[PDB]
RNA sequence: UGCUAGGUGACCCAAUACGGGCAUCGGGCAAAACUCGCGUAGGAUUAGCGAGCUGGGUCGCUUUUUUUUUUCAGCGGCCCAUGGCUUAUCCUUAGCCUGUCUUAACGGUACUAGGCCACGGUGGCACUGAAAAGGGGCCACGGUUCUUAUGAACCCAGCAGUGUUGAAUUUUGGACAAUCGCUUGAACGGCGGAUCCAGAUGCUGCUUACAAA
RNA sequence: AAAUUAGAGUUUGGUGCUGGCUCAGCUUUCAUGCGCCGAGCGGUGGUUUAUACACAUGCGAGCUUAAGGCCACGAGUGCGUAAUACGCGAGUU
């Protein structure tokens, strides 16, 4: 009987062309809540359940909020960044009041992942403070990190990958982060999709080389770098696992360029050679031309690697981007030859 | 994949198309052709009655929507009445003013004459529409002339 | 077909089955092999080969 | 082909005789113990048995054999044959169980 | 056959083998599997039963199992 | 059990049968010679015979009323062997010229010309004559020029 | 499939279509020439 | 979601030296559950469907979780487009298919084993479980017993066995040894009226005079 | 080397039709009489065919370190259901 006063709540708070009027309860569970907001595909919807439901929001309900803005960001046309970005404000007290003290390891994964997710290729972003904060806060103890997955911690590394400015990669949050996560790592090496290994590769490779604490960080994250660019050249032709897919391998081959370039003959690179030689036109160019660079930079030469390169530089047409991937390729070939 | 007429289209964003499908009946060793009906999402509702449609399982959308409209094959024409009383106007006036131009000559002769000629246009026309296709060739066959 | 009938010219079963006696390894005649009681591989034996084109 | 012979082909599996059920053999108690006069050219007086029988409905049956010693309250095991001389009498008391055994010295 | 059928149910799986248990003159075991499904079947996580994995690793396809741990004088009349 | 796993091998033959009839025209679907809906052919419990729609189709698309001008044709053969009538005069089409030829190819018959009803032609039809013109039409429309051959 | 179609779909569509194309212009000579001079005379004579 | 193998343990047990349980992760293949295309007993002495009888919008339809991309239904509430079917509904028969028998075949009809579904004296409903109940939970009915009458106990379409009816229907057997299942990290462990062995009993295939080595 | 179609008697003064009845065929039952029940190795089969009738008694799901952890697989019947059934064929979120 008292649906009328739940509706002048409701009308309280959110204008009168809303469907979430006649929907709304204040017993919701987060369960419904995360499935309202999967519901929706319009931001002006999304802004209606935040200001009816702001107070009943966990960490679940910011993850799939921020999928839903990516949701929108590619499918509602009427796109306003400006209103995005305030709202993206909005989210931050929220977190500091109730996930900053009650966020599982799981939780606090999802939303960097959507966030990052919201950063991706087909600008918005948050304090990077905060984005620190919760990567030291979900991992703050060790045990439910010794029990994760590593979907979720190569998720989280891609979204610290993505969503971190580059003077931020020398800070120590960061550091800590990638103590704890290479302490628990390292132990379940062998549980590891490639594709993990792939974003634990690079991410190492992006964070790694940035007194005696810093040297050693840097030592410790080489015996991650080489330690787990074996395991993926341990993965690569055993046949009885899944086979990893030749961009992983080749991104992974362009991370030991990368770390040895900053830090300045593995078989990865062999095997990385022939993985790209057999199917090129599965790959990219750009992942190759930066293995080409890794091939430079390790001053190796994989014969039919490069003739078959030869033959993917010359079947690109002449334009902006592309005339730059003939170049720097062209200048890595002069650097090989 | 179907392609089956459409018989309804009453009825909102969702059409009911009647398909010709043949079953067997071992008793008899004869087909015997019964026509099922099936109700089918359209997105534009450009199907007039008669319209031959292309019809495809998708995710269904109802309890008995069950296939969606892919292409209307060949479009069903539809009488428009003041197109219709436009046709009267053009084709009296192509009459009137045809037997004014001709009207001795019975216009008979004249129109039975350019029937004849348009004819033999046609044929010349086709013919040497064989003559670049095949070659001076005798119209045996052309699965002769296809070696 | 005729010297090979004039040429031929245990069974306890009873069976708790228990792997004693050794083993022979549309199913693809000629038998492939014997595997023993000793986890050793060999061919057959002639009375082996004699018994199996018997059973045919 | 033609569509109202493609329509024109379960019945009802017709037992021939309708008292038995389908069964072969049932029992009864008999009701009447009594004799009758045939169709011509038959002239002996033949001695049948009305029964109520093990299905509830009634049905005449012959008696066979030099005599019987059936009378009323007595139960038979009846049987399938018919006696033609009369008209509509489907039933045939075996012998060799009940009440009704074998005659004396067959 | 999963852990949900009987031994004579309409199974899935495409052979228990051709198996004879029965000694037959000499060479006294049957002969064995006929193949390709078998290891697809053992690949895949379908589990064997304890004396399938002992045919299987007697056969020499597979390595064999030690069964005792110790030694209590078993009945031998229990038939 | 073999009826209900032997249904679909002739299917996967039957769509060659399509595609080798009719270039460009697509479970099968089968566009008998009529109304504009190509008719559809699909699986059951009791197997079918594939090839049947399409094989009609086929028939009917290249020979029009094959069946009924086939039957036509034996029947009154049957006719007038049965009636001992020595001449089988039929209503001409593609059907019973070109399967006329064939019977006379393989001496079933002995020969056959198109005759025509003289007496109803006109003051100036086209008229057949036999020995001007070449001994042996090969189509229709030379053959249904005139009137009530 | 396409040696099917193009050697052999439009050329046996092609001799349909000049063969039913000669008859019409045979029917169209005849529909002309004895046709209309036969109807014209008769109506010349008629309204004579 | 469920199994099996791996890898981990600031855990527990065992260890004159090392393996199990227990938690978590992930590789392998897998079930499950839904959807639609068709098939399907007769009856006009069933002719309109007493109905949301079909569709569109709106919600509710109890989770985010690897890169460009990802998540059913009238099922309920509301409007609404007024349509949807016309062997439509309604009745009564009936578990269904492969089978088995026969026919030369097409067909026509009681089983074998086994595939799937349904049901557990009747009816309604819930917990837990990923999924629901044949000796699990609650209520009402109908039976069977007993009460000092107030109320409780039970439900063989599980096995044997009893009783009616029937022309006719079996032993209140033995056993976990073989499987196969459930379980347990000793122990050829524990249990299983599944099964395997014996009985009675139709059909069958197959022997049968004793003596003596 | 593909293994594939039995009639007769019955109707009438006789003959031929007209369709029906029966017998000879195969399979089938704790069918029903009459007769044997020597002993063994086996196959198999009972839809207690029916009553989805009422059940005496006994047994069928217990295992395991009081407490807790695991026991929806097996067996039976066909009431209901003429179609969320069952079968066949495609694709699965």
């Amino acid at each position: 009987m008292r649906k009328r006063e739940l509706l002048n709540e409701a009308r309280a708070l959110v204008p009168e062309g809303s469907g979430w009027l006649e929907a709304y309860t204040r017993n919701i569970s987060p369960r419904q809540l995360t499935w309202r907001l999967g519901k929706r595909d319009s931001l002006a919807a999304m802004t209606e359940g935040w200001q009816l439901y702001q107070g009943k929001f966990d960490t679940v309900a910011m993850a799939a909020l921020l999928r839903r803005l990516r949701h929108a960001q590619l499918q509602d046309p009427g796109f306003d960044p400006l209103a995005a970005q305030r709202l993206l404000d909005d989210l931050v007290p929220r977190l500091r009041s109730v996930g900053l003290r009650f966020g599982k390891l799981r939780d606090i994964t999802a939303y960097l992942h959507a966030l990052a997710k919201l950063r991706s290729p087909a600008l918005l972003t948050q304090p990077d403070a905060l984005v620190l904060d919760l990567a030291v806060f979900a991992t703050r103890n060790r045990t439910e990190l010794l029990h994760a997955s590593p979907q979720r911690l190569a998720t989280l590394l891609w979204a610290l990958m993505r969503l971190l400015p580059p003077q931020l990669y020398g800070s120590e949050q960061l550091q800590v982060v990638l103590d704890r996560m290479a302490l628990a790592s390292l132990g379940r090496l062998q549980n590891f999709a490639p594709l993990d290994l792939r974003w634990a590769a690079l991410a190492f490779a992006t964070f790694g080389p940035h007194e005696d604490v810093t040297a050693r960080r840097q030592s410790r994250n080489a015996r991650v770098i080489k330690a787990l660019c074996d395991e993926l050249a341990a993965r690569s032709g055993n046949l009885a696992l899944p086979q990893p897919e030749p961009r992983d391998l080749a991104l992974a081959a362009h991370a030991l360029g990368l770390v040895a370039a900053a830090s300045s003959p593995p078989a990865l690179l062999v095997k990385a050679a022939g993985v790209a030689a057999r199917s090129l036109p599965a790959l990219s160019g750009e992942e190759a031309v930066g293995l080409v660079e890794t091939l430079a930079v390790w001053g190796l030469r994989q014969p039919a690697l490069l003739e078959a390169l030869r033959d993917a530089a010359g079947r690109w047409g002449e334009g902006e981007q592309a005339e730059a991937l003939r170049g720097r390729l062209q200048a890595a070939y002069t650097r090989l030859g | 994949e179907f392609i089956g007429r459409v018989v309804s289209n009453r009825m909102q964003k969702t059409v009911v198309v009647a398909v010709s499908y043949v079953v067997w009946v071992p008793k008899y060793k004869v087909y015997q052709k019964r026509v099922a009906r099936h109700k089918a999402r359209d997105e534009s509702q450009a199907s007039v009655i008669g319209d031959i449609v292309r019809i495809r399982k998708s995710r269904k959308f109802s309890r008995e929507v069950s296939y969606s409209v892919v292409d209307t094959l060949r479009k069903a024409h539809v009488y428009d009445p003041a197109a219709a009383a436009a046709l009267v106007a053009t084709r009296d006036a192509a009459r009137a003013a045809a037997a004014a131009s001709t009207g001795r000559s019975d216009p008979w002769v004249a129109e039975a004459a350019r029937r004849l000629d348009a004819s033999a246009a046609r044929l010349a026309a086709l013919r040497e529409l064989y003559e670049k296709e095949v070659g001076p060739g005798v119209p045996l066959s052309g699965a002769v002339l296809a070696v | 077909a005729f010297r090979r009938d004039l040429l031929f010219n245990a069974w306890p079963a009873n069976l708790r089955t228990e792997l004693t006696r050794p083993v022979v390894v549309a199913t693809q005649y000629p038998p492939v092999y014997v595997a023993a009681g000793d986890g050793a591989k060999r061919p057959l034996n002639e009375q082996e080969k004699v018994y199996q084109e018997r059973r045919l | 082909a033609t569509v109202g012979q493609l329509l024109g082909g379960a019945k009802t599996r017709k037992c021939r005789i309708r008292q038995l059920d389908g069964s072969p053999f049932k029992k009864g108690i008999c009701l009447r113990v009594y004799t009758t006069s045939p169709k011509k050219p038959n002239s002996a007086n033949r001695k049948l048995a009305k029964v109520q029988l093990s299905n509830g409905l009634k049905a005449l049956a012959y008696i066979p054999g030099e005599g019987h010693n059936l009378q009323e309250h007595s139960m038979v095991l009846v049987s399938g044959n018919g006696v033609r001389d009369l008209p509509g009498v489907k039933l045939r008391i075996v012998r060799g169980r009940y009440d009704c055994a074998g005659v004396k010295d067959r | 056959m999963e852990k949900r059928q009987a031994r004579n149910s309409g199974v899935r799986k495409e052979d228990v083998g051709w198996w004879d248990p029965n000694p037959a003159a000499d060479g006294n075991m049957h002969l064995g599997l006929n193949f390709d499904r078998l290891k697809y079947w053992l690949t895949a996580g379908a589990k064997p039963t304890d004396k399938v994995a002992e045919l299987l690793g007697h056969a020499g396809v597979l390595p064999k199992v030690p069964q005792p741990p110790h030694y209590n004088p078993r009945d031998p009349k229990d038939d | 059990v073999s009826k209900l796993r032997q249904t679909t091998a002739t299917a996967a033959r039957a769509a060659e049968v399509m595609r080798a009839a009719f270039p460009g025209a697509t479970t099968i679907a089968v566009q008998l010679p009529r109304k504009d809906v190509p008719t559809y052919v699909m699986a059951n419990q009791r197997p079918q015979p594939w090839e049947l729609l399409p094989m009609k189709a086929a028939a009917m698309t290249q020979y029009p009323n094959f069946f009924n001008n086939s039957c036509t044709f034996f029947g009154s053969i049957k006719r007038d062997v049965v009636n001992g009538v020595p001449f089988c005069l039929l209503r001409p089409s593609r059907l019973a010229l070109d399967m006329a030829k064939v019977v006379r190819n393989l001496g079933i018959v002995d020969g056959f010309e198109v005759v025509q009803r003289r007496s109803r032609l006109g003051a100036h039809d086209f008229v057949w004559l036999p020995e001007q013109q070449p001994q042996e039409p090969e189509h229709l429309y030379d053959t249904s020029l005139f009137r009530q051959r | 499939a396409r040696m099917a179609e193009l050697l052999r779909e439009k050329r046996v569509a092609t001799l349909v279509e000049q063969v039913r194309k000669a008859e019409l212009e045979h029917k169209l000579a005849q529909v002309q020439l004895q046709r209309a001079v036969r109807r014209q005379e008769e109506l010349h004579r008629r309204e004579e």
